[PDB]
């Protein structure tokens, strides 16, 4: 009888960690789920000692910034390690939902739906903390998306004055942005524990998509340090990321002191809401570009309804495969489109990046499934 | 109207991965800066430590 | 600017396809002597001068931004029209803003 | 004052500047320049604008300076 | 619930495994490892990369054809005589 | 701000503490937009006050073109040609 087996505490962190089995034929990928545990330590530790500097005022938080840039000791390494941690945690997102549309794990239908929820957290968290800089770029991208809100029909504007505070962004949005960025990610962690909540009592999903009962393995010996492994990647990439070359991920004129008085000539979001911004520019009238921008996340729990193969694992149908990497190129698509300003060259292509995102999730994809089906005689 | 000219690169000391500035060039820069620079220019974030 | 009718003529009076960014002249005003508009040039910034420009309009010295009476660009590199405040009279002495 | 040490100076800035019109690119691109000038001085009101090909020469121009330039000053 | 006393059940398959340090970390790596990497890729490569080369053509197209919209201005003044 | 737009034609001079890393190009288009101060094309025109510097946006800076050789004497006793000048204000607002 272990003395980890007896103590209440010890049982959780026994199951949780030490001895809940896996499948052994586990490969990279699923190490980025953890990787995300790691970055939100990471993004928050490093960003709470940001707090104990930063000033959420119209006019201080510029300068506050300045101070945390220079007159801080190391304030600029964990500025720096923040603000690229926040898109290091979208790589490790946007991977770990990309596995998990590739392996079949979206059959596990409810952790899938509480990580959309935590995806749509997620993307609220980076949009409120990318107003708290107030540069140039801060303004403008929050003035732009809150003014979105003023589609709706009947709350349109008078919602988006109870999110600004007032006629427009100023001071008290940005202490609004300051506190709930600040308490977001807190509820992320929360929700995370009910993801793996949801996960732990089926068992994770293996590469093959057979149920690997005969062949589970103790994660620790061989998943802590695996995991390890993809920490020390993880900070390789970071470390090297924001020490060598900080800003050629972040966006330049962005410095530059907010003037509600002038509109940047370029204005873009950063680059990981940034795909979904297509989606608007792309789409004629201001409400048909909203409902798209939800749909295009929101269609994800409505993946799982739309399987049809017998199978499970995309590996052992490659039709599909190559509708997957078809899609991923399209994604591409829209980025670099969203990278970019409005012109009829850009404007076509997005149309049409646009449609064949949704064609080739809804469509395209069960009918080869179907096909596939048939081609092995089922 | 059109967009504006693109600026060539140029074979900067500081641009090497790991090269550093050169201190002298930055004394003889805030040496300009303190005459024609400073006449219409500020520095809002900098001290003179 | 409450301003003299004949402004009123030569603002009516453009064509409407030539504007750089077109927008007709009666549509916007609700009343044609008066003119209220934003301060700011939609360019950069800069604070356009009041009345002057060859219009006789608005002028903006930090570009050379050329205005007219109500307020659109013309001449000059700045891109869409002076912005108009959303506005009410009430009593006829007296005239809401925002 | 001398004129000289001024004269002396010269500078090594355009020097450089122009021994990269010399070259052929900057050439074709100097005699193009050249004739879209002419074109616009043909006509009383003219909407064309040379500043265009005065890119197009520029670009390669001052590419081609770049090369050759703090190789000069220390 | 599913701890390892009860799962699976499965009948007779005998199994076989060394200890770790009665073998090298690194076995045969160029006489087996490298292939393997070699053949994995060749197995990824036509399923893989062809949609991304789809994506530069399209690519360099837009950023050139968005060059003769707005850089071939000449062409425009050309037409005004 | 508006006593500087006063003595500036309204344009204001923007503060140099960030100036480099704020612009694309970073401080690339800082040192061409010093060394390059073309005389103006055929067929375009603008205003006196205005001058024409092609790496500038809108083409037409309201900046006077600030240094020329000689415009000042260095400690160091290295010649001041406007190369090395704007070379050296690009290094140091480099570092700043
Ligand atoms: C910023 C982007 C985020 C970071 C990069 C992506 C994340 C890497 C990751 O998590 O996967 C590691 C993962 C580790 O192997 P694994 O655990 O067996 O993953 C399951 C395989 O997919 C099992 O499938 P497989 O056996 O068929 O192998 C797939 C893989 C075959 O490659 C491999 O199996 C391993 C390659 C790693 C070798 C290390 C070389 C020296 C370092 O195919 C390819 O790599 C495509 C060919 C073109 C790449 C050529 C250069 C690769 C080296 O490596 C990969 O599968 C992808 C590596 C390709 C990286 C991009 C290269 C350019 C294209
Ligand atoms: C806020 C987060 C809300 C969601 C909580 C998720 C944690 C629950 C949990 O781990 O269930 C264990 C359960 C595994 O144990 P089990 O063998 O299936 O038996 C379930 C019973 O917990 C076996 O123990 P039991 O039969 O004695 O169950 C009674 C116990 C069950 O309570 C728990 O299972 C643990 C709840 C507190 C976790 C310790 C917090 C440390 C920070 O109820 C309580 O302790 C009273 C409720 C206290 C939690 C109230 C939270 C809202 C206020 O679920 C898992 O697979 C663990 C992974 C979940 C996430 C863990 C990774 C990050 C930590
Ligand atoms: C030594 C230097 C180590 C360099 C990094 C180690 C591995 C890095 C990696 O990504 O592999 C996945 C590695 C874990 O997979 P693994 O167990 O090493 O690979 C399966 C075994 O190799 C089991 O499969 P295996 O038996 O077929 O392994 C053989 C082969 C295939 O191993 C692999 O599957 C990929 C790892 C190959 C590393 C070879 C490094 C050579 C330089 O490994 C090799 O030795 C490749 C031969 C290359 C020639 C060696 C000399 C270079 C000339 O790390 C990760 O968990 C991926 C983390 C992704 C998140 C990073 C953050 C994203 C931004
Ligand atoms: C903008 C820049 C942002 C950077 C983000 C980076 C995301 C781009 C990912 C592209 C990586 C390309 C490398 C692919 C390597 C590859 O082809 O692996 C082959 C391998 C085949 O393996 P097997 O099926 O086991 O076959 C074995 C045969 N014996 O294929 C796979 O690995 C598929 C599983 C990986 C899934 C990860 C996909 C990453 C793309 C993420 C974007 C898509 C998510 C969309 C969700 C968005 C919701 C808002
Ligand atoms: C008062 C004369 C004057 C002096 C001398 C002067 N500046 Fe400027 N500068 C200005 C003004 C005014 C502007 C604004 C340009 C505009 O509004 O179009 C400007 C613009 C700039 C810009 C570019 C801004 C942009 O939008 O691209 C930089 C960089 C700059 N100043 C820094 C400098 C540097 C480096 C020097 C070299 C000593 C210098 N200033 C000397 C007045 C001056
Ligand atoms: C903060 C965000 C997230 C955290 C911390 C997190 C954490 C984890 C962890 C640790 C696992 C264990 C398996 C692995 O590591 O690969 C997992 C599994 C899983 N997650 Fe996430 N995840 C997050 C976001 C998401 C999102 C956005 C989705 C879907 C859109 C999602 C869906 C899934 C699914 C389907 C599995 C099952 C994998 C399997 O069974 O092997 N999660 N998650
Ligand atoms: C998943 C969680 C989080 C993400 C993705 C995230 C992301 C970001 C981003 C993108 C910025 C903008 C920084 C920049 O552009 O320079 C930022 C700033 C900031 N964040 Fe977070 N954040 C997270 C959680 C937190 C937490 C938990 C805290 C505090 C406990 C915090 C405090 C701050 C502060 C004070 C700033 C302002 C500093 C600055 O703008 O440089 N954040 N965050
Ligand atoms: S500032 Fe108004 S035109 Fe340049």
């Amino acid at each position: 009888t272990p003395m980890r087996k007896t103590n209440p505490l010890m049982k959780l962190i026994n199951h949780s960690f030490i001895d809940l089995p896996t499948p052994s034929n586990i490969s990279a990928w699923w190490n980025f789920g953890s990787l995300l545990g790691a970055c939100l330590i990471l993004q928050i530790t490093t960003g709470l000692f940001l707090a104990m500097h930063y000033s959420p005022d119209a006019s201080t938080a510029f300068s506050s910034i300045a101070h945390i840039t220079r007159d801080v000791n190391y304030g600029w390494i964990i500025r720096y390690l923040h603000a690229n941690g926040a898109s290091m945690f979208f790589i490790c997102l946007f991977l770990h939902i990309g596995r998990g549309l590739y392996y079949g794990s979206f059959l596990y239908s409810e952790t899938w739906n509480i990580g959309i929820i935590l995806l749509l957290a997620t993307m609220a968290t980076a949009f409120m903390g990318y107003v708290l800089p107030w540069g140039q770029m801060s303004f403008w991208g929050a003035t732009v998306i809150t003014n979105l809100l003023s589609a709706i029909p009947y709350i349109g504007t008078d919602l988006v004055q109870w999110i600004w505070g007032g006629y427009s962004v100023d001071s008290p949005t940005l202490t609004r942005f300051f506190t709930f960025h600040f308490i977001l990610p807190f509820i992320i962690a929360a929700l995370a524990t009910l993801h793996l909540l949801f996960l732990h009592e089926t068992g994770s999903n293996n590469p093959l998509g057979i149920t690997s009962h005969s062949d589970k393995i103790t994660f620790h010996p061989y998943y802590t340090i695996k995991d390890a492994l993809g920490l020390l990647l993880f900070l390789l990439s970071l470390m090297t990321l924001t020490l060598f070359s900080p800003d050629l991920l972040g966006d330049p004129d962005n410095y530059t002191l907010a003037n509600p008085l002038n509109t940047p000539p370029h204005i873009k979001p950063e680059w990981y809401f940034l795909f979904a911004y297509t989606i608007l520019r792309s789409v004629p009238n201001k409400l048909g570009g909203v409902l798209a921008l939800l749909l295009s996340i929101l269609i994800l729990a409505m993946i799982p309804i739309l399987h049809m193969s017998k199978q499970q694992s995309m590996m052992f149908r490659p039709l599909s495969q190559s509708l997957y990497w078809l899609l991923a190129a399209d994604l591409l698509i829209l980025t670099w489109i969203g990278g970019q300003p409005v012109s009829y060259p850009f404007t076509i292509i997005g149309q049409v990046a646009s449609v064949l995102y949704f064609t080739t999730i809804l469509i395209l994809m069960p009918t080869i499934s179907l096909i596939e089906n048939k081609m092995l005689k089922w | 109207s059109d967009l504006e000219l693109h600026p060539p690169s140029y074979p900067w000391s500081h641009r090497g991965l790991l090269s550093s500035l050169d201190h002298t060039s930055i004394r003889r820069g805030f040496q300009v800066y303190k005459q024609v620079c400073a006449s219409c220019h500020s520095m809002d974030f900098v001290a003179y430590r | 600017r409450h301003r003299t009718q004949k402004e009123i003529e030569q603002e009516a009076a453009v064509e409407l396809s030539q504007l750089r960014d077109p927008q007709h002249d009666l549509d916007r005003v609700k009343k044609p002597e008066w003119v209220i508009l934003i301060g700011v040039c939609t360019h950069l910034g800069c604070v356009p001068i009041a009345n002057a420009g060859d219009f006789g309009g608005y002028y903006c010295p930090c570009h050379g931004s050329h205005y007219d009476a109500s307020g659109r660009i013309r001449l000059g590199p700045a891109p869409l029209n002076l912005e108009v405040p959303t506005y009410e009279f009430t009593s006829d002495d007296m005239v809401i803003v925002g | 004052e001398e004129e000289e040490e001024e004269e002396e100076l010269v500078d090594p800035l355009t020097t450089v500047r122009e021994q990269c019109e010399q070259l052929e690119k900057c050439v074709k691109a100097r005699e193009r320049l050249e004739l879209c000038d002419e074109r616009v001085s043909s006509r009383s009101h003219t909407e064309e604008d040379c500043t265009e090909e005065l890119f197009d020469f520029l670009h390669a121009r001052d590419h081609c300076v770049a090369h050759k330039l703090f190789n000069n000053l220390k | 619930g599913r701890e390892f006393g009860n799962l699976t059940r499965m009948r007779h398959v005998i199994s076989y495994s060394l200890s770790p340090f009665e073998q090298r970390a690194y076995p045969h790596v160029f006489t087996k490892g490298i292939p393997n990497v070699l053949r994995r890729i060749r197995e990824s490569f036509f399923r893989v990369v062809p949609q991304f080369v789809v994506f530069y053509l399209i690519y360099t197209w837009g950023t050139e054809e968005f060059e003769r919209s707005k850089r071939k201005n000449p062409a425009a003044y050309e037409n005004d005589k | 701000s508006e006593a500087a737009r006063a003595a500036n034609n309204g344009a204001l001079p923007p503060d140099l503490s960030y100036i480099v890393r704020a612009r694309h190009g970073g401080e690339d288009y800082v040192f061409s937009l010093l060394t390059g101060y073309c005389e103006p094309p055929t067929g375009v025109s603008l205003r006196e006050g205005l001058y024409f510097n092609p790496y500038f946006p809108g083409q037409a800076i309201a900046m006077a073109p600030p240094i020329y050789t000689d415009v000042l004497e260095f400690d160091d006793g290295t010649p001041a040609t406007m190369s090395q000048i704007a070379k050296d204000v690009c290094t140091f607002l480099r570092w700043a």
